């Protein structure tokens, strides 16, 4: 009860979900796997 | 052609008395975290390309 | 249509694609969404040839 409304990059998770409330979502995200970019006749 | 534009996602129809809100939405987020979206995704919509 | 059925008291749940908006959510509560896609543009393609 420190706070009534908390804003932030808050990911929603079954965690926090009943032990907290949110409203609907603005931006949506996930995860995601960030790798370097790798150097790469007539037939086709 | 064209690009997203005024993004939204989907939602299901309850009265604003039925006390399933949290015993479905839940249920929802644990199919969705455990892989079951992304199942359904690529067994529905993915069948084949061009 | 659905939204009308839905508040006569005929149908309690829906399980269907519906696209969230406000004034769908001012009468009806709404859950998460099971995924995010917006709206795009369909036209047919044409194949030159000569
Ligand atoms: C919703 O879930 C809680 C705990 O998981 C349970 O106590 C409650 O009975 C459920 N609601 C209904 C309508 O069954």
């Amino acid at each position: 009860q420190r706070a009534v409304m908390a804003v932030g990059s808050l990911t929603i998770n079954e965690e926090r979900s009943e032990v907290v409330d949110f409203s609907v979502p603005f931006v949506e995200t996930g995860i995601s796997v960030m790798v370097s970019r790798s150097n790469g006749f007539l037939e086709p | 052609t064209g690009e997203l534009f005024f993004r939204s996602g989907f939602g299901i129809g309850m009265r604003k008395d039925s006390p399933w809100k949290q015993n479905v939405s839940l249920s929802i987020l644990k199919s969705h975290e455990n892989g079951f979206m992304e199942d359904l995704d690529k067994t529905w919509v993915r069948y084949q390309e061009c | 249509g659905m939204m009308g059925e839905l508040l006569s008291g005929q149908a309690d749940m829906i399980v269907a694609p519906l696209t969230i908006n406000n004034e769908r959510a001012q009468y009806i509560e709404f859950s998460k969404p099971f995924k995010y896609q917006g709206l795009t543009i369909l036209v047919k393609k044409e194949i030159p040839r000569s």
